[PDB]
């Protein structure tokens, strides 16, 4: 019973380092795009500009 | 809980609106629960 609450507070200090779940988005401004639209030449080179 | 789930709250406008959100949120702000982890927690249900 002991070494349960004991492990208890190792998992809990486990938690306290990682913090808080991170919410995964879902409802996004990702459009769904056309293949075609998606691999653009200039699509990249804008970024990299 | 009957009688909060038998409400029509759908097409309620005017001041009704304002007593019935403060019927059915008595103590919470409505700006502080509309992220979701206020509505996460508020209604114990995983934010998933």
């Amino acid at each position: 019973r002991d070494t349960l609450n004991e492990a208890k507070m190792w998992y809990m200090q486990a938690l306290g380092l990682l913090g808080d779940k991170p919410v995964s988005i879902f409802s996004n401004g990702w459009e769904n795009p056309s293949l075609s639209n998606a691999a653009d030449k200039t699509q990249a080179k804008q970024f990299h500009d | 809980l009957y009688n909060i789930l038998t409400e029509d709250t759908e097409s309620l406008t005017g001041s009704d609106l304002e007593n019935s959100l403060k019927r059915n949120f008595p103590k919470v702000k409505i700006k502080d629960l509309m992220t979701l982890d206020a509505l996460a927690n508020y209604y114990e249900l995983p934010a998933d």
